[PDB]
């Protein structure tokens, strides 16, 4: 039922490694500061994505186990997920609890951002469905450790082995689930639910970045290695 | 070789 002395050793470990990302106060409080054009918007996206990428390669070498495989299924997981942890840590900033009227500014400045039409819909769709299930922090650092240690990633040559450092972190969060919301017994299942959802943004994208309303789409060379871009 | 910032982030 409870969590086992080493299933909350892992769980502090996983914390303290994902609380080394930027804080979500710092970039809401840019959005929310002052009005950017679409130009402006993008640089500031392309930094905060190549700060998350080195962060998540970070966060991924302290994954018990991470270093232990082969280094070609290393590079297959690290590029399999950054796109879809970059969506995630978007959706955990946007359902940080703000004072009233500013999470509505937040949406609206983002809807205004430069991003097309076709995106911005599934995008919020996804961040509200988030919010619903009322993630605590360890919810989050689990889901992401999670989602980096997918086995069914393409290009993966030794999946048991990714199965294997996957299990013990869904047990965690399996366990955490049923302690955080006893009352709700499918909120383990809701969760896994949500990672088929951010599934779904990897196949556009590459298309959502080039169809930014700006002239020219300057990515820097780590961007280009882990997004399907230039 | 590709992703040569990647692997060498994670070595
Ligand atoms: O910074 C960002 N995302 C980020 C990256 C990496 C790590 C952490 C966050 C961008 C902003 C958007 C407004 C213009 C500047 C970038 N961002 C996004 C978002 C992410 C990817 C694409 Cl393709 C489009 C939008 N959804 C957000 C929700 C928030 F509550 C939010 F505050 C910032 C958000």
């Amino acid at each position: 039922m409870e969590l086992t002395p080493d299933q909350q050793t892992l769980l502090h470990f996983i914390m303290d490694s994902y609380n080394k990302q930027r804080m979500p106060q710092e970039i809401t409080n840019k959005i929310l500061k002052e009005a950017f054009s679409a130009e402006e918007n993008f640089l500031i996206l392309t930094e905060m994505a190549t700060n998350h990428v080195q962060v998540l390669v970070e966060f991924t070498k302290k994954l018990p186990g991470f270093q232990t495989l082969d280094h070609e299924d290393q590079i297959a997981l690290l590029k399999g997920s950054a796109v879809e942890a970059m969506f995630l840590r978007s959706a955990e900033i946007f359902n940080k609890k703000l004072p009233s009227g500013h999470s509505d500014l937040l949406e609206a400045r983002i809807r205004n951002s430069g991003i097309s039409d076709e995106y911005i819909t599934p995008m919020f769709s996804f961040y509200k469905s988030i919010g619903e299930l009322k993630m605590t922090q360890e919810e989050y650092a689990l889901l992401t450790a999670i989602v980096i240690l997918s086995p069914d990633r393409q290009y993966i040559k030794d999946r048991e082995a990714v199965e294997k450092l996957q299990e013990p972190l869904l047990d965690v969060l399996q366990k955490l689930c049923k302690i955080h919301q006893p009352e709700n017994p499918q909120h383990f299942a809701c969760l896994l639910g949500r990672l088929t959802e951010l599934r779904t943004f990897n196949h556009h994208h590459a298309e959502m970045l080039m169809s930014w309303r700006v002239n020219d789409h300057k990515f820097t060379p780590l961007l280009c290695e882990i997004w399907d871009v230039q | 070789k590709d992703h040569q910032l990647l692997r060498y982030l994670l070595d």
